[PDB]
Order: structure tokens, then C-alpha cells, then sequence
């Protein structure tokens, strides 16, 4: 699972090192900016149901085809499952934040993400219009402290980034 | 591999919820310092703890050194020394990480097993795994003993606390009984 | 040359990835490890030869044999190239604390060095006295901060743990 | 690899010299937050840039999008989206490192030779890698125009100094030039 | 691999004798165009035929999308889609051949231990597997509805017989049997 | 370039094997049904601005939202690059007609189709009711022979295929 | 087992295919073919005895040495085992024209022939001699069609290059 | 590689077109089962063809048998026979696809710098392939001399055509052509 700790743990493990300077450096980041995501992680585990739900809303708002029969939002079992894939997104995106790393996304969401999507006729343009309203949508100190909002927003982007 | 961190979200993630309580990893995180402490005291002393580890063990199981035992000739007491520093590395690995998913996972997954076909003896790796554990614990609260090193005595100069990382000398023993769990 | 940034991006690069959130935490924890171990590079620097001196004098003093016709210390160009290797080794360790990795240790110190002083029938133990001897002789406030001292101790004890 | 530290010991290395001015590489340290920033703006809007920048260097030459254009059919344009993303990531590492080193070696070391077996025109990749220099300029900034990006504008919110990053401008903008430089 | 012939030839050599009567190989030829027919009408709808199965086996096992179940989460869903892609392909592998002999030898084999090792359930992917067996005998027939299919129906325009190539459906569906008994 | 005669060669290549029985037995079966699309091969050829025109309309009929602002059918240079697209995979099918296998299509059409629409955002949905029209279109004899139109649709549905 | 269809299908499995149309086009030549090969595995079969002894009959026509002592055809269990070994090739071919492919003489008559004929000191020419007459014996239409006869002959040619 | 239909449309595609005239095509469908029967005829005839070919080469140049000679000792003669299989076996692929590609692109390229290196003969090469030419416009025509092929002769009994396939005979001749262009 991919965290500052665990990839410097796998890099010594290849070169069956010890610990050294530089891997304790390494965790030492991990120390400072472990508050910033942390908050962002309580902020955003605190209020998971009404985020996801706005960024569902913002997908269907641009795209209303998905709502005409036979498209992906068309009936209330799709409207159910769609808004909660942005919920699992968002949920992976906490498991980030307290990880310090991508590895919860990489190995639960965007392993397998374009051949599931593919296979069930699952547009992408609405998966990043719904994550890409989360990213915009945020700003500090309201929602959370800046730093907290620059980690939030990072891994919004990686997810951006994966479907695009 | 999993960390203190990725553990709590796989136990959140068996529930497909948030993780709820951060308040335990906060509580991680003002430790860390000790943590990096604990890690560099372990990897710092770490050719000094193999070999007494693995001297001890024999000082107490002669046989070892004698015809038929597993520490003969020269090429089996060079790979029981590479086993000494194989193990206290994972430990320290799992120290770092605080958590044992890398230990059982890339070192005791099938270890018994191993020695069991090559005859390697169970009594005296755990015995060399005890030794490692004190040393371990000494070296942590930065309390090693002259008597134990002689000349080769350090001290690490860390700030002292009156329970000289308690919780950190259970959780790294804790790693040691693990590894001697695995193979008895 | 391993460093906290190197190891990230092999990492990075082995599976093909863009810098992500664990790669910057990691760099932070340069940020924040950088003042300890750059105070230790800079009184390091500023004293080399004295410190190294009174090193290669304490391996000597612990070894006087090495003084004796034949032995490794026995003339003027032995005694020159011992305290220059002592020299060369606190050098690097002083490259070490300005990469906050063991790189500079690893590539120009430790590869090769068993298999040179074989070859030159070189001893091992005044090499491990006259680092032992830096390991144990510094002291805070009086040489450099507590975390300064820590930074030079960690490099001194893996440039002992590489001849032990 | 090198980083802008192990750069500054291979060259006192050069000299059998200890590092001298420790001082000058505590200011490298002081802008550290702004460099993880001026990465993080490029990582975070990397696809928008690979991809405005490719449709850029077409929209500017439709014979690569023609028989025998070098993005045609879609097999070729595909190897051009990916060689893209590839010289944008080994650029973003050299901007993480502060040293071109990993650039060198691991992207532009045999790149013009490769691209002259594969009949890959110098010209156009050019085109393409001038758009990102300009783009990232534009991101580390954090001054992107409505007018290039429309909807898929993104503002970073990073703390606001007067030159806004212009060093790492700099420094970003040598990277894509070294690229360029590698072509010929 | 065996075919319906070789599969002939290996009986006979079984008592080292010619294959004495060809008039049963003679109606396998004369059934051959059919049997392309049922070969194309599965391969053209072979993507279809995978993503309904696998919806429909999730459809009537909710478990499979929830916490701690084997559809979940999307690694898990891509690697079911791909099973049963390779499954259905190995299916209409022995179809064209007109023997098992290729499905048991590259799919078949090991695979339930395959399965009992990783935890993929039993129930479950059999459920799949009769669905699949479903659309292939309606694709067979060129007989799919349009309740099941939407705006995705296909209809192959082949020369309608009463039998609907009855004895071809009866072999297709034998396949997806020896999964499921190889799976039992 | 996959059809008939290098599929066998290249699988007797493999083996170090002259062309035997099985090899040109295969070869028989292109001169067989080399008739049925060759004919469907001309029809195509001769009619391919109109066959592809109609399926255009298709696609952009089933999903207005392509023409607003912004979306992949929103300004002429789009519009006449999608219709081109789709001109695009006609001739390939032409082209597979003309071989008697799928290598044109899987060489210049298929392979990193994926990559592209997905860096330009380019939906997969209005290209396969495009190919879904074309392959719904066609009946014999009035277009072509039952088996010419067997050998068009089977192209059709293995480029549907390949984006699905 | 070499086949026209088990060629496609060993071809589309190495590249993750479903079987396509060169493939379908493959199996269409066996369906042509078939007549001629199965009228000749017909005719050959029912008279396999009769083919088999006039041509070891020519064999040994040729090489009259053998039936000297000590030679390969000199006693009653050698004869009946060169009489049985022609019958055997004869009996491939058999196999070779029911199936459409060399498989049941590659695998149950070529290999380890050489290997085999070595060992036991058993001449090559003798097996070319007998195959050779049987290839040069056959007219059409007296024996079967012209291409049940051009389908025999290939595989006699084939079963001869294998022992030249 | 390219056959006579895939040679076609990479010419189509050049200009991005159609193929607009399939009447050459059709008149190659028409020559099909006379392309059979030539590559059965060069097939089935293959081991005479290359024995009496490097036989021949020989019989002209008793330089290559004795000491210093490239077909002496018998692994040399082994590696020449290996050489006259192979570039008769890509020519029948040729003729089998009615296209050079495969013969250019798995056999022609670079075998001139190969035979330069290891210092195989030419000129010696070139007279094994002419003898091969001979032999295969011989068997194409089905008119092979009782003076060549003493109690090897062979007749494949094609229905007789006046010009018997002179155009299949040429092709062939040009396929041969092609090595010896390259290999002078
Ligand atoms: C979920 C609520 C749910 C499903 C999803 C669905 C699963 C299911 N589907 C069948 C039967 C068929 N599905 C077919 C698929 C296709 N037809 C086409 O024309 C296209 C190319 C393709 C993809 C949609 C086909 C051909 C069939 C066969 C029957 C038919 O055509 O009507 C079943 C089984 C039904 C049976 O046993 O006959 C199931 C369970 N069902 C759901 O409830
Ligand atoms: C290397 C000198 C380290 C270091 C090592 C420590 N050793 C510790 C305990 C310990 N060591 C042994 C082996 C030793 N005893 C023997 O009788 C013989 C041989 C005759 C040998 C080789 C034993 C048995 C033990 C006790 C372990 C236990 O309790 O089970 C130790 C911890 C205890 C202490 O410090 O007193 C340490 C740290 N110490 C150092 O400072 C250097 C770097
Ligand atoms: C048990 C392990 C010890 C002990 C540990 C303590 N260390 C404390 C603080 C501290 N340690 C470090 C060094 C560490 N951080 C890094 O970034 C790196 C390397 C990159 C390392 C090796 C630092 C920087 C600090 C913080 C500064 C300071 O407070 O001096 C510490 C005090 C804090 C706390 O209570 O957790 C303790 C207790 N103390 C013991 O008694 C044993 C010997
Ligand atoms: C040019 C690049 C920019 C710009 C950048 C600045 N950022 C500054 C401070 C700053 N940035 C971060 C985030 C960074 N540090 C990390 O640890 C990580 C991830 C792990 C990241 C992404 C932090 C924490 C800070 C410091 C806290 C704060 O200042 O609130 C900054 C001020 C410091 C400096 O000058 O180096 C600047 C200038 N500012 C600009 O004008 C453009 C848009
Ligand atoms: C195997 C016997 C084939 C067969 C082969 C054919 N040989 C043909 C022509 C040819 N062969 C040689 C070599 C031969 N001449 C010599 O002087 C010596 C050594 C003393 C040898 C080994 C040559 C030189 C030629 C050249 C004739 C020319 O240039 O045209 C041939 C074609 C000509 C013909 O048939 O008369 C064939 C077909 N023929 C068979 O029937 C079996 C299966
Ligand atoms: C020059 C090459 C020859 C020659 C060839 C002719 N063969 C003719 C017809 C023909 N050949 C075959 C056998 C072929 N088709 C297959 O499918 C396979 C193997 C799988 C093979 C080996 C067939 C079936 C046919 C057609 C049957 C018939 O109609 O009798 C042929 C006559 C047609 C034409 O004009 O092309 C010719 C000329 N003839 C020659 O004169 C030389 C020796
Ligand atoms: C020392 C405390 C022991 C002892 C140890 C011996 N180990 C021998 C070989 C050996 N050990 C392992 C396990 C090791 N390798 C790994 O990869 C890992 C974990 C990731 C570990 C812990 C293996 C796989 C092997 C075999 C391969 C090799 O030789 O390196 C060994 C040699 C046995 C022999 O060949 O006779 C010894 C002697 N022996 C002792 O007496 C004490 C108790
Ligand atoms: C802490 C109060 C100690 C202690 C320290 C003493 N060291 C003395 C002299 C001394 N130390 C060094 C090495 C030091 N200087 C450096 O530049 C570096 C590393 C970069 C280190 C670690 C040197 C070169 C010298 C000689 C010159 C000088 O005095 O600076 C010292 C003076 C007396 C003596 O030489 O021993 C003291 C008091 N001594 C103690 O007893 C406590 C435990
Ligand atoms: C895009 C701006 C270009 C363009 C690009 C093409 N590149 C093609 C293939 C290709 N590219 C590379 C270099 C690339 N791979 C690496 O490993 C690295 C560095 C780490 C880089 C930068 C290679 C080795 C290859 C060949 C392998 C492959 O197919 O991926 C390419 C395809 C050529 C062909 O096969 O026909 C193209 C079209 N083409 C353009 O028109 C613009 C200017
Ligand atoms: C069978 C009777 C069908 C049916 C057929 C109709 N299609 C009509 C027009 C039409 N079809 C095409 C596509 C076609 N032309 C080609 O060149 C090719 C392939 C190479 C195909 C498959 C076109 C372009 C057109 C318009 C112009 C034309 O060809 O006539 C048609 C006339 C009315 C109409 O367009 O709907 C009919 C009746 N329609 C049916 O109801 C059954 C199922
Ligand atoms: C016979 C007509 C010649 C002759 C031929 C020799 N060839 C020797 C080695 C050799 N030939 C090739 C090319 C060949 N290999 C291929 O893969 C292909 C195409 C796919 C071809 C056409 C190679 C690569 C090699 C070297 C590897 C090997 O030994 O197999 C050769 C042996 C030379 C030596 O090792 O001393 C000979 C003698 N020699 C003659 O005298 C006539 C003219
Ligand atoms: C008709 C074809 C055609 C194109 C495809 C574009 C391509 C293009 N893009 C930019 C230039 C740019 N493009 C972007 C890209 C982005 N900004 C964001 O906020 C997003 C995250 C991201 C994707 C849209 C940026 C940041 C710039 C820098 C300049 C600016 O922002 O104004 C430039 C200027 C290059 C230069 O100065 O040399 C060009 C030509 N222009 C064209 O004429
Ligand atoms: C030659 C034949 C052949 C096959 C048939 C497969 C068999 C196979 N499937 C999986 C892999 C898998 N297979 C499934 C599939 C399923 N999960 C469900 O809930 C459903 C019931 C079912 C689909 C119908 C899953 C979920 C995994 C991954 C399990 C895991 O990693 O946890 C794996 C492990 C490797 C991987 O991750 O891909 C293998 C070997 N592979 C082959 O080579
Ligand atoms: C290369 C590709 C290729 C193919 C795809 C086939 C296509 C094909 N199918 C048939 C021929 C046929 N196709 C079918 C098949 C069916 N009829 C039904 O009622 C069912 C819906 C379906 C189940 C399989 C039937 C029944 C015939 C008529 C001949 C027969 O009775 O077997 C014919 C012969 C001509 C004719 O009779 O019209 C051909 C060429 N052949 C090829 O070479």
C-alpha cells in the first residue's frame, strides 16, 4: 500500500538495507504533514454522504442525457449505484489522506477502473465532472485549514488524472 | 506491505466506511520522534547485535560448533549470521512501519517450514531471536550495560523520559515474540 | 546517489508514475531534517583535518604494532595514506550530511574497501578504532546540537557498520 | 541519479574537497515548500497539459494527422500522448531533484537517435514541448488564463510572494529547454 | 489440441485400426457452415455476452458489490469480467473445434484449485457461466429478445431451419457444463 | 497484417514448416469466400461517403449533448473530424474486406484507440451507435448477397467489440 | 494434432483472440476440401492391406540384401514387422486425410523415427522406397478422384521428405 | 507481413482511399487453385530440390569440398543443406502469399553482410539458388526430365493448361530473382 514509509521500506528491502538516514528523513515528512491531512481526513470522513451528494448532483446537472431511458442514470438502481461510485471515490480519498499516500486509490478504485467502465457502457466524462466540482468547490479556512485543502485537492487531481 | 496507517484502513475498508477515530494515529504521529530514535538505536548497533546474538547462542549450545552441528563448517556459520541480520532487519522494518505486515509477510511466511527441510534448529534461532529482543530493548531505552559490551558500549544521547520508551520496548519485543511464535 | 528525492523518484519512475502526495511528505521531511544534519556538514568542514587527525592518532595509540618495520603505519608515505583515508571517510560522511542519504558513503567509501584492503593486506580494526573514536568522542551543545550530533553519529555508526 | 545536493558533492568531490558554502544550500532549503508546490502544479494538471499540448503542436500542422503524418493513424498518435507524458514526468522529476541529471539519463541519453530510426519529426515534438514549458510557466505561477483552459481552469491556492516562483519558472523552463536542446 | 476429427483419429489408433466409417465426419462437414454460424454469432456478441452475465450474476448476488465480497472492489470486478471473457473464448475455442479437448487443457485444468485458492466463489461464478450458456443458445438460434438486450439487441440474418441448429445448441451448452462440472 | 495466408505462414514459420495439407486447405477457404466480400468490398468502396453519413447522424441523433459548448461535436472542425472518424473506420472495414481478416482495422484502427479518445475526452459511446447503426442498417439481398453482408456486419460488430 | 482449425485456434489463443474472420475463412477451405481427403481416407482405408503389402512388396524389390541373413528382412518376425511398420505410415496417412493435417504423422510416425531406425540398425532407403512406389502408384480415376489423389500424394511426399 | 491483398490496401491507405479496382484481385482469386498446386508442386518436392541444388553447386565447384572449402568439414555441409531448406522455404511462402515481404522482411535482410562475415561464398550461394529456380519452373510446369530426376522423378498430374502457369512460373523465377539480387 503505497505511504512515504512503505515505499522507502521496499526500497531498502531491494537492496536488503537497514533503515538509514534518508528513510528516517523520509518518515520525518510524514511527522510534519501528517496534521494537515489528517484534518482534511476527519473533515471530509465527517461529512462523506453530503460531499459525495453535491458532486453527484453537479455530473447529472451537466450531463441530463445520463437520465433519458436506457443511459446510466435512468433508473433508481443506476441513480443509487452512481452516486455511490463518487462516494467510494471520495471514501478512497480519505483512505489517502490518512495514509499519506495514493495506494488505497491505486490498488481499490483506479486498478481496473477503464475496463469495468468500458465493459458496462459507464461514461467517464461524469465520474470527472463529479470529482472535478469536489475540486473546485472547496476553500480554507472554511472547509478545512489551507494545508489540509492543498491534500484534499492533490488526490482530487490524481483521481482527475487517472480517468483522463 | 501495510503501515500503523494503512491498517486502520483496511480494518475501515472490511466496512466499505471512513475511518472514524484518527485520535490513535494522532497519538502515532507525536510519538514518531521516539519512533525514528527507537529505529536508529536498532539499525546503528545492528553488526554488533547479529554477531554477539549469534555468539551467545553458541556460547550456550557448543554442539553448534562441533562435527554435525549447524553452525559447521565456516559456510553454515556464515549463513546463520546472514539469518541474524535478515530477521532483526524485518523487525526493524515492522518498527518503522509499526506494523508486521512486512515481517510475516516478506520473512516468516513459510520460515518453519524452510528450516525444517534445510535441519536448521528451532531451539537455538529462537534462542538467538531472545538475545536480539533484549539487545534490543537496552538499546531502545538507551540503557545497554558496559558488563554486556565492553568496549564497544554506545549510547544514542536521545532526550530521557522516566519510561525510556516503554510502549515503543513492548511493541518492538512484541515483533521478537512474533518471529519466535513463528518458528517453535 | 541515494537520497530522500532519489529513492522517491526511482520509486516513481520503476512504476512509471508522476511525483505524488507521499514523494513531496517525503521531501518535507528533508525541509525539516535539513537544519540538524547541515549544522553537523558545516563544523564538519570547518574542522575536517582536526577532527580526522586526533581519529587516525587514536588508531595508532589503540594499535601501535602498525608503527612496527612492515606493518601498515611503518613509514612516512603509510602514515600520510592512513590519515588521508581517515580524512577521506569523514569527508564523505560530511557529503552524507549534505545529501541527507549514505550515497556519497556507498559509491566512493564502502564498494570496493573489502576487497581493496585485502588486496593491500590493510587491517580493518584501525579503520573501525578511528571511527569508533569519532562516534564516541562528540558531544552536545559543545561540538553542535543534540539533533547535529545524532545526524554525524547515524553516519559514523553505518560507516562502522559497513567494515563490521 | 543526482539532486541539486549530491550535484554540489560530486562537484567538491572533483577537488578532494569538503562542501564549502553550506550556507548558499539552507537557501535551496528556505524555497523547499514552494518547490513541492511548483511540482505539485504540474503533477495535479499533468493530462490537461499533455493533452493541450499535442492537440496544440496538431492544430498548428494537420499533415501529422494525414497519410503519412507521424500521428497518424491511431497507433501513432497514441506513442505521441505517450512520449508526452513520459518527457513531462522525467522533467517534473528533475524539478522535485532540482538537477536535470535524471532527464539525462533516463529520457534524453539516445532520444534523437531513436526518434531519427523511427522517422519521429524533430520539428513538431519540438512544438509540443515549447506549449508545456509555456504551460508550466503558467501553473507554478498559478496564472493560467480562462481563455487556454475554459472549464478546466485550476486556481492552487498557494501563499502569494511578489515574483511568484520566477527561479523555479526559471529552472522549469531550462528543463523543457534541455529537452529541446536534445533533439539536435 | 484435439478437433472432432483427431478426436475420431485417437479412437481409432486406441485399437490401431482406420477410421473405418467417415459418413458421421461427412455430416459434421455438411453441418460446417452452421457451426461457423454459431462460431460468429458468439464471437460477435462475445463482449455483450460478458458484461450481462456478469451484471446478471451480480444482479441476483447483491454480496458480490458489498463489503467483503469477491466483485469488490473494481480490481476485483475487472479480474471477474476477464474470467469470463477467457472462459466464454475457450468455450467458443471447442465449439469451432467441435471437441472440449482445447477448453480442458487450457482453462479447465487447475482451475477450481485456481479458484479454492484465491477465494473466488463457487456459486457464483457457475451462476455466470449458465447465463452465458443462456445467450449463446439464443445467439445460436438468432432468437435474443429485446426485453434483455435494449437498444444493444443483434439478429445474424442466417437461413432459419425448424431446428434452429438444435444439435449445435445442445454442444455449445455441453461446454459451459464441463465448466460447471469442472467447477463443482 | 492478419488474414488467412499469414496467419498459416506464420504459424509454420514458427515451426521451421514448408506450407503442408492444413496450410493450403486454409487458402481454399479465402478463395471460397473471397466472392462475398469482395462483393461487399465494392458495394462499401462505392458507397462509403453515404453508408458512413448516415451512421454519423446516428450517433449525434441518440446524443445531442455533443453540440453544446465545449462537448466533441460543439464547432465544424469537430464536426467534421468525428464524420471523418467514422469515414475513418468504414475504410478500414473496407480494407479488412479486401484481406479477409481483421489486421487493418487491429493495426490502423484499434490499436491506441483507447489512449487517444481518453486523452482528448473523447466519449466512446457516439462512435460505437455510429458502428451499432451501420451494422443495424444493412439486409440482403437488397444491399448485397446474405453472405457479403454477413462478412460487413461481423467487421462491424468486431470494431463495436474492441470498444466495448 | 496440426489441423486447419486447430492452426487458427493455437494462433488466435497465442494473441488473446476470439476466433475472427480469417479464421471462420480457414475452416470454410476445410469444408471445401473434405471430399477430396475424405474420399481418399474412404478408399484408403477399406484397402490398407492391400496398399501397404505391394508397396513393402516394392521395397524390397529394390533392396533384395535384406532378405540375407543377418539383414533387417531376413527372418519371419522381421517381415511381418516391416510389412506392419509400412502399414503403420499408410494407417497415418489414413489419419492425416480424415483430420485435413500432418498432426497424426508428426506426432505418432515422425517423431523419433530417425532415432528409432538408428538404434536398431534399420535402413532409411527401404521406408522411402516403399512410400515413394505407393506415391507413384495411384491414377485417377482408376484409384479415386484427382484431388483424392493430388491429397494422398501430398502426404506420401510429406511422409518421404521427413526420412530425406 | 504483407500479402497480394494486404499489398494492395497499404497502397490505398497511403493516399488514405478506398481500393477502387478489385478486378486484379478477382483474376488473382481465379489463378487460386493453380497457386495451390505450384507451392504443393515446390513443397512436396523440397528435399530432392535442395539436395540436388547444393549437390549441383558442388558437382560445378569441388574447391567447397576439399581443405579451406565452405561446405568442409561435414558440419559446413550440414549449415549449406540448412541454408538451401530455409531460402527455399521463405520463397514458398512468397509464392503462398503472392508477395516478396515475408521473404525480404524474415530471410533477404542482411543476409548479405551475414554471408560477408562469416565468409560464406556468393557466388557459390547465387548457382544453388539458380539450380533451385530451375527445379521449381520444372515442377510448376509439372514437366520435370527423366535425364535429372532418375528414379526420383516426380508428377504432380494438374489439369493441363497450354501455357502451363507461366505466369506463376515467373512470379517463382522473380521470387529467386530477388535472392540472388541481394546476395550479388
Ligand atoms: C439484472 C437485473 C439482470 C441482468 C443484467 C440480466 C441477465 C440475464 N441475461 C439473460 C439472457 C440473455 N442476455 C442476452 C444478451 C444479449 N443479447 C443481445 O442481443 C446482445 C448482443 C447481448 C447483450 C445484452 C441474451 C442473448 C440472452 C438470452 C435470452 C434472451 O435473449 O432473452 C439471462 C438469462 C435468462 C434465461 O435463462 O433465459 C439473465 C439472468 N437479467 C437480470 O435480471
Ligand atoms: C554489542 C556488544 C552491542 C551490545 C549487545 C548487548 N548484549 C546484550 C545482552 C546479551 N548478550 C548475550 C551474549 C553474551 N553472553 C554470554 O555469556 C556470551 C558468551 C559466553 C555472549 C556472547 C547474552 C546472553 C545477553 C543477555 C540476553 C538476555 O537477557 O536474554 C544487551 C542487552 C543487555 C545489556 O545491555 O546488559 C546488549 C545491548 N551492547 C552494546 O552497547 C553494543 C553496541
Ligand atoms: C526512546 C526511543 C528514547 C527516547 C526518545 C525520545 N526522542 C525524543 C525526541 C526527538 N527525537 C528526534 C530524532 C528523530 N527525529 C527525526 O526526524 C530523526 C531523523 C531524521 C530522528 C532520529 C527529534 C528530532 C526529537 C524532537 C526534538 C526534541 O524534543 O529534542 C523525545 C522527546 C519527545 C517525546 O516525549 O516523545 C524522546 C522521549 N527517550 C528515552 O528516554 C529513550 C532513550
Ligand atoms: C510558486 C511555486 C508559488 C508559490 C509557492 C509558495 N508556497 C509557499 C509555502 C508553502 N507551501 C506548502 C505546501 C508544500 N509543502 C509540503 O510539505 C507539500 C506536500 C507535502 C507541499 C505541496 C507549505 C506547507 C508551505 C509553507 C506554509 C505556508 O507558507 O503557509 C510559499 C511561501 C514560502 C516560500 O517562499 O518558499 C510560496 C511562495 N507562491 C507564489 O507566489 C506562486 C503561486
Ligand atoms: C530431385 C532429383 C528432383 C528434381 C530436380 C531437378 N533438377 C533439375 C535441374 C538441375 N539439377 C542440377 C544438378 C545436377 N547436375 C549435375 O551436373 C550434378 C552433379 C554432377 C547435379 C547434382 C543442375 C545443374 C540442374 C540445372 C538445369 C537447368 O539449369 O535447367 C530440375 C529442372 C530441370 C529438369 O527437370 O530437367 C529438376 C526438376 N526433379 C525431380 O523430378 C525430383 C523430384
Ligand atoms: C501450374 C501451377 C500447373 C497447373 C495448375 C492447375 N490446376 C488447376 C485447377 C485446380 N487445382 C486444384 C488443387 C488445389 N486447390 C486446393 O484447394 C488445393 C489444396 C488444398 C490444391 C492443391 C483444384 C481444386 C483445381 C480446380 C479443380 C478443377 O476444376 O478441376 C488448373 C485448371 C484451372 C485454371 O485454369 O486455373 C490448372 C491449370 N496446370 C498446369 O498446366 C501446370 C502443371
Ligand atoms: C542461525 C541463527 C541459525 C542457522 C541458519 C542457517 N540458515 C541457512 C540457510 C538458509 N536460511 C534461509 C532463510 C533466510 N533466507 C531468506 O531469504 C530469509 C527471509 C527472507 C531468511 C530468514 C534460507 C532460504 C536458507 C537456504 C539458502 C542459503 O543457504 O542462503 C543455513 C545453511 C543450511 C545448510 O545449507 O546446511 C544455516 C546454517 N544455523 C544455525 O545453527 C542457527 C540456529
Ligand atoms: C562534552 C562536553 C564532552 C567532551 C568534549 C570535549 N571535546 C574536546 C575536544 C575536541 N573535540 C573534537 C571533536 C569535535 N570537534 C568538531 O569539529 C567535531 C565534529 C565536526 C567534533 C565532534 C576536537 C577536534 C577537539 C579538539 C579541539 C577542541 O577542543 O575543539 C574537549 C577539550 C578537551 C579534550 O581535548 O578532550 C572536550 C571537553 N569531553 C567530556 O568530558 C564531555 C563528556
Ligand atoms: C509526439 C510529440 C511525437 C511522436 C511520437 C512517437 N513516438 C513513437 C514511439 C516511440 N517513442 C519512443 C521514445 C519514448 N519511449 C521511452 O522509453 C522514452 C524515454 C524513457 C521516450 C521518450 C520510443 C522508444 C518509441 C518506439 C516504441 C513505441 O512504439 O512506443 C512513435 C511511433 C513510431 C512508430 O512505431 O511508427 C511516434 C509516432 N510522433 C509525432 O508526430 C510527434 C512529433
Ligand atoms: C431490408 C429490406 C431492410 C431495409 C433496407 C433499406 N435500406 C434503405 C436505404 C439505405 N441503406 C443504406 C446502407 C446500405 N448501402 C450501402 O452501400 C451499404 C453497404 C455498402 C449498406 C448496408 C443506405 C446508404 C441507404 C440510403 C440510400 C439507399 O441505399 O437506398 C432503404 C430505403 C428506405 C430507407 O432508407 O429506410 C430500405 C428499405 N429496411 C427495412 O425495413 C429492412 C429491415
Ligand atoms: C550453402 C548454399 C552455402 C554455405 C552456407 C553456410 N551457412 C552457414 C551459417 C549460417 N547461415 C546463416 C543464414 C541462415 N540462417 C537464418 O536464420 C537464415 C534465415 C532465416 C538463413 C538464410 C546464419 C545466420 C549462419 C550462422 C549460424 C549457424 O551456423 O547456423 C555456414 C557455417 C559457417 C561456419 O560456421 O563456419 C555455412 C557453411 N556454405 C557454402 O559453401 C555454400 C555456398
Ligand atoms: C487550436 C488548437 C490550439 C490548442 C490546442 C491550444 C494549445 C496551446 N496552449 C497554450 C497555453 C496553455 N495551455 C494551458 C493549459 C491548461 N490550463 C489550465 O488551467 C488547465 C489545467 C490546462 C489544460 C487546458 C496553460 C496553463 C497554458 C499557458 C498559457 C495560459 O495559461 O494562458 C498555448 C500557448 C503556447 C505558447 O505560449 O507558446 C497553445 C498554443 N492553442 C491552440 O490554438
Ligand atoms: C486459462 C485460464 C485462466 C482463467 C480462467 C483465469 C483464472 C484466474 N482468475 C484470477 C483472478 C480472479 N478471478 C476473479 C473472478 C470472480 N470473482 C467473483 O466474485 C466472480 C464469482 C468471479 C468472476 C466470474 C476474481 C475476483 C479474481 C481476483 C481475486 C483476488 O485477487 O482477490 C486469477 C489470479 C490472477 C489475476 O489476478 O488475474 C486467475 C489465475 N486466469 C487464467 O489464466
Ligand atoms: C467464413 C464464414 C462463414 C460463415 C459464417 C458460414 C455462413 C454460411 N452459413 C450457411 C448456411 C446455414 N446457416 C445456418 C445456420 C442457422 N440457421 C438457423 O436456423 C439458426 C439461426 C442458425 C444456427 C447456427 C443454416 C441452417 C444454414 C443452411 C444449411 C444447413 O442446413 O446446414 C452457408 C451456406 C449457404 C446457405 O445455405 O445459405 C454459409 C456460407 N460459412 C462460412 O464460411
Amino acid at each position: 500500500m503505497k505511504s512515504v514509509v512503505t515505499t522507502v521500506i521496499a526500497a531498502a528491502d531491494a537492496a536488503g538495507r537497514f533503515p538509514s538516514s534518508s528513510d528516517l528523513e523520509s518518515v520525518q515528512g510524514s511527522i510534519q504533514r501528517s496534521a494537515a491531512r489528517l484534518e482534511a481526513a476527519e473533515k471530509l470522513g465527517a461529512n462523506l454522504d453530503n460531499v459525495a451528494q453535491e458532486a453527484y448532483n453537479a455530473c447529472i446537472q451537466k450531463y441530463p442525457y445520463l437520465n433519458n431511458a436506457g443511459e446510466a442514470n435512468s433508473n433508481d438502481t443506476y441513480k443509487a449505484k452512481c452516486l455511490r461510485d463518487v462516494k467510494h471515490y471520495m471514501r478512497l480519498i480519505q483512505y489517502c489522506l490518512v495514509v499519506g499516500g495514493t495506494g488505497p486509490l491505486d490498488e481499490w478504485g483506479i486498478a481496473g477502473q477503464r475496463e469495468v467502465y468500458r465493459a458496462l457502457s459507464l461514461p467517464t466524462a461524469p465520474y470527472v465532472e463529479a470529482l472535478s466540482f469536489a475540486r473546485n468547490r472547496g476553500c480554507a479556512p472554511r472547509d478545512m485549514s489551507a494545508q489540509a485543502l492543498v491534500e484534499y485537492n492533490a488526490l482530487l487531481d490524481y483521481a482527475i488524472n487517472s480517468l483522463s | 506491505m501495510l503501515d500503523a496507517f494503512s491498517r486502520a484502513v483496511v480494518q475501515a475498508d472490511a466496512s466499505t466506511s471512513v475511518v472514524g477515530d484518527v485520535s490513535a494515529l494522532k497519538q502515532f504521529i507525536a510519538q514518531g520522534n521516539r519512533r525514528l530514535d527507537a529505529v536508529n538505536a536498532i539499525a546503528s548497533n545492528a553488526s554488533c547485535m547479529v554477531s554477539d546474538a549469534i555468539a551467545g547462542m553458541i556460547c550456550e549450545n557448543q554442539g553448534l560448533i562441533q562435527a554435525g552441528g549447524n553452525c559447521y563448517p565456516n559456510r553454515r556459520m556464515a549463513a546463520c549470521l546472514r539469518d541474524g541480520e535478515i530477521i532483526l532487519r524485518y523487525v526493524t522494518y515492522a518498527l518503522l512501519a509499526g506494523d508486521a505486515s512486512v515481517l510475516d509477510d516478506r520473512c516468516l511466511n513459510g520460515l518453519k517450514e524452510t528450516y525444517a527441510a534445510l535441519g536448521v534448529p528451532t531451539t537455538s534461532t529462537v534462542r538467538a531471536v531472545q538475545i536480539m529482543k533484549a539487545q534490543a530493548a537496552a538499546h531502545i531505552k538507551d540503557t545497554p550495560s558496559e558488563a554486556r559490551a565492553g568496549a564497544k558500549l554506545r549510547k544514542m544521547g536521545s532526550p530521557v523520559v522516566e519510561d525510556r520508551c516503554s510502549s515503543l520496548v513492548a511493541e518492538a519485543s512484541s515483533y521478537f515474540d512474533r518471529v519466535i511464535a513463528a518458528l517453535s
